[PDB]
């Protein structure tokens, strides 16, 4: 129980801080009237999956 | 000419935050996306505004979100170029030099922060956050743009007005 | 003079297309090709152009085909130049902003796709489809040239005429 | 014109250093940094100024110090510009001829280092060190800036002033 | 003219309390404290004042509260001092003798409680509660100040408003 | 007349007070006392006045000393009585209401602490120490005699100038 | 002058109802009884009214309520005579053909539910509940009066407003 415990903790933290440095990454560009740059867009999944 | 299509921009463009009754700041619609200052803390007088999710970001100070399609129509025009020279404002002329805005008077104060600062055609170039008190002037910490980057420039001492 | 050129060339140069009786699209000749809407559903009106065969695509809601020799003389000139300015429309002038194309009066109606847009010059620029209730105007989701490629831009809450 | 500007510009961007009670050179307010020369002893005529702490280097002759935040509006405007031409100073007219700072006169006297050199449009160029007798003439022994490092130009029988 | 500052510093110094979305009380400012008529019921139509903490006294009849700062400066005046005369009110004049205050008029009617009784200066002398028709003339059941001690007089026969 | 007279008693009677060269204080002179508010720090500009011994009090917020006896003929006259009314003040006209000491203006900065409120004819009535921000009056945190007895009155909310 | 009293009986008589703020209908005063329409959703903009307890019937699509009796002298008066001809409505004429209420434009809006339809003399007829698109003209849905009792007449194709 310790060891698969310790095991699920360690997957969680590193899935939450996957996702936050997505959304840091990706932040600055929903704060201009810009464009994605589609070679990050490909890399880096965004919630709009047309739209912008 | 200038001064009542400023006017008629601000009124078509411009929303109060409330919070306890009392005004604290505004949103402004620039381009297709609704901006406020993240550190000014209320509700936005609208109803249909209020709804929205806001994207947050610490760093820049700053929430966004997509405007929707019903008041799309009744928005400033913007863009990113910033040649030396002078520029409007609510209160005023701004200035424009060395890469700092700088208020004539010293005419800022708490609570008027997120008034855009316009362009001589009518453009939006950037959002004011806050005054540092420069002696007989009061430089900006303000919100300007780049190609397509969000860049916060913030001189020396500012206070988050 | 110019509102003259533009009905002349869109009464030479657009063909109705009737469904149950009723019009219900507008397919356009246009360089070398019969292009109208894949979305409007019914017969062109000539006898010649009911029996080509027409490439499909769903994607940019376009149906293509090759034009007789003898109705070359009555074909439109295209372009791909889409600088800040002033457009013609049957309906009127169309404003080009920032990518977009704005009707002033929100007077778009159901069966109006398949219109060209017109140049200054005469040429055409791109292919209405449908419109977007753009507060007082409505937005156009249209289709353009690239150099090369076509592109379709429909902005959000879009719906079909 | 000129002139009047320049004495606005030299009374709010210059103050004397005394040392015994009788002044011995002139401190200036450029971009934003308090510079002086280094071989002057006393000190700054003012409390802010004088609380500061100055950062040394012999080899240029130089103090500086990183302005407080309620002079900064009273600062001149800087510039790494240097045509061919005349130059103005607070004891006439300056003349520019092969990379070198001239006084037509030798009117130049013990205690008035220190003194900025100015622009055409009231911005600064360099700062007065020390004179040297030549002929009629009087070369100066000067501290410039280039587009980022700062430079110093010693003609041979120069004195301190 | 006395009219005319009575009438304005009603407006400054009333506001309406409504219950059940209907008018039943007014609350007044004097000094650096709000009272209230506690024979009425229902909330002050403020922000500030609705959620101030209010000490009450069913044997004088009364709720007190502790004013804000920044609306220290739109509050009257008290006195009290009590000389024979004449006093105004927002419905007229009203007549102090042998330690009553009578309505001439007759106008009370429910709902009356809660507006002060002016001084030749406008400064406010007592803060009506009640009323007793005895024949033409309605004695007043009213609040008032002493020097330190607060009062209350009530004819017999009085009604609450 | 009155503004000529209250400038001659206070060029007369008002002594700057400076820390490291700053003007931060008045200390001004009554009856046969120099006094000072405590919470500015500095050195009265008189080298007879530098020797003289103040007693303090925190509690009260002020410190005083014996006056030279050659200097006795240089002070005002002081008063306790304080009718409602109007009073003079270096900055304009201030107004005694309900035993508070009210700036119309606002005007108030750090730094004017120590300068006294005169009577109509000339008599020195109180000392001003610190100001509270009433919306758009500004309530006077001051000190006033008695008699006898010399007490403090401070608004809440007031703070040090 | 039918208009007139046809508007001041309006004003008297008629209450608008609002859900999430913004108005979707409207009451009438008729007779000695309120009565509303049942599809429309909100609260009527009076606390009396908001507090009585209202018969429903969804068969006649209806709520009736009893007026309270200081209310009684602000209702309009009914009749059950329905004369072939023409009657006013707050959007012009209307007119009765052949057991049919019709409007001559089709301008009625949803949300107009509930306004009542007066006589020649002011007497009240009808209310409006829904239309039907009936052509160039929209046929009225609405609720009648019999000599006792109540008949609902509704065009097919008709929508609830």
């Amino acid at each position: 129980v310790g060891m698969s415990l310790l095991a699920l903790i360690s997957i969680f933290a590193s899935c939450y801080m996957l996702v936050a440095a997505r959304s840091k990454c990706l932040t600055p560009y929903a704060l201009t009237p810009g464009a994605a740059v589609p070679w990050t867009l490909g890399i880096l999944c965004c919630a709009p999956r047309a739209h912008a | 000419k200038r001064e009542r299509m400023c006017m008629k921009i601000e009124n078509d463009c411009i929303f109060e935050v409330k919070h306890e009754g009392k005004v604290t700041g505004y949103a402004c619609l620039v381009g297709d996306k609704v901006m406020k200052p993240a550190h000014v803390k209320g509700v936005i007088d609208n109803a249909d505004l209020a709804k929205l999710a806001f994207k947050k970001s610490s760093k820049y100070d700053l929430e966004c979100a997509q405007i929707p399609v019903h008041m799309r129509s009744d928005a400033s025009k913007y863009t990113h170029e910033k040649p030396e020279g002078h520029y409007n404002w609510h209160h005023g002329a701004v200035q424009y030099s060395g890469g700092r805005f700088t208020i004539p008077t010293g005419a800022g104060k708490p609570g008027d922060s997120g008034r855009p600062i316009f362009d001589n055609k009518g453009r939006v170039v950037a959002i004011v956050l806050g005054g540092a008190n420069e002696g007989s002037r009061t430089a900006l910490s303000v919100v300007t743009w780049n190609k397509d980057m969000v860049t916060r420039v913030t001189p020396e001492g500012s206070e988050e007005w």
